[PDB]
């Protein structure tokens, strides 16, 4: 933490920036996954969606 | 079995109580520490209206983002519809006009719209003034009511009203 020079918390500031664009760009992909997924289930089988869940 | 099976659709704001109308009406059940709808879901509830047994077929997603994949379907053979906003904030106010617009754009031409002002409990926090939503809703031909799925407040008589109104 504070053994850290200025420069080098500089370069981690960066560094979790990096990764928190790409945690991002994820959850974008998990979602999109989902509601492409789901369009399929609402019009195929939508009693999967129901709560609570009851098999056919 | 039923006289009838409505399917109602929850839209508004992320935050505004939509998912805990949906347990509060079907379950009396509310979850302070609720988070944020993944995916879409549905639950049902019969109940006697006007001497009729109705299944109300009730859908749920968030409300981050207004269109998405699975927005058709989810509109797709909805009578009714509950938009909610939270009278504690007004930005969730200001946002009805743009969920109606998605209605209008996505949703059946008669679907039945009941304006929804959630979270009255939060009294001291009110940033939505009731007689200006009541305008809003009666210049847009909606019906308009304030429910606090906490406290329990109209949540019934909202979805009653709506489904009374489909007929
Ligand atoms: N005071 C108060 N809090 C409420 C009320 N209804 C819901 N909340 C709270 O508001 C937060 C969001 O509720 P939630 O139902 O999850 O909202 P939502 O509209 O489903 N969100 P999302 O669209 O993102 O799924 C939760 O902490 C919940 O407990 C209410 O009537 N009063
Ligand atoms: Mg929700």
């Amino acid at each position: 933490y504070r053994s850290l020079t200025y420069e080098e918390v500089l370069q981690e500031l960066v560094k979790h920036k990096e990764l928190l664009r790409r945690k991002d760009t994820h959850i974008r992909e998990l979602e999109d996954y989902i509601d492409n997924l789901l369009v399929r289930v609402m019009e195929e089988t939508p009693s999967i969606l129901r709560v609570p869940y009851e098999p056919s | 079995e039923y006289d009838y099976l409505f399917k109602v659709v929850l839209i508004g704001d992320s935050g505004v109580g939509k998912s805990n109308l949906l347990s509060r009406f079907t379950r009396n059940e509310f979850n302070l520490e609720s988070k944020s709808t993944i995916g879409v879901e549905f639950a049902t509830r019969s109940i006697q209206v006007d001497g009729k047994t109705i299944k109300a077929q009730i859908w749920d997603t968030a409300g981050q983002e207004r269109y998405r994949a699975i927005t058709s379907a989810y509109y797709r053979g909805a009578v009714g519809a509950l938009l909610v906003y939270d009278i504690a904030k007004h930005l969730t106010y200001e946002n009805v006009e743009r969920w109606l617009k998605e209605l209008r754009d996505h949703a059946d031409s008669n679907i039945v719209i009941m304006l929804v002002g959630n979270k009255s409990d939060l009294r001291h926090l009110r940033a939505v003034p009731t007689d200006e939503a009541r305008a809003f809703a009666e210049k847009n031909g909606l019906s308009f009511i304030e429910t606090s799925a906490l406290d329990s407040t109209n949540v019934e008589a909202a979805f009653q009203t709506i489904l009374t109104e489909i007929y």
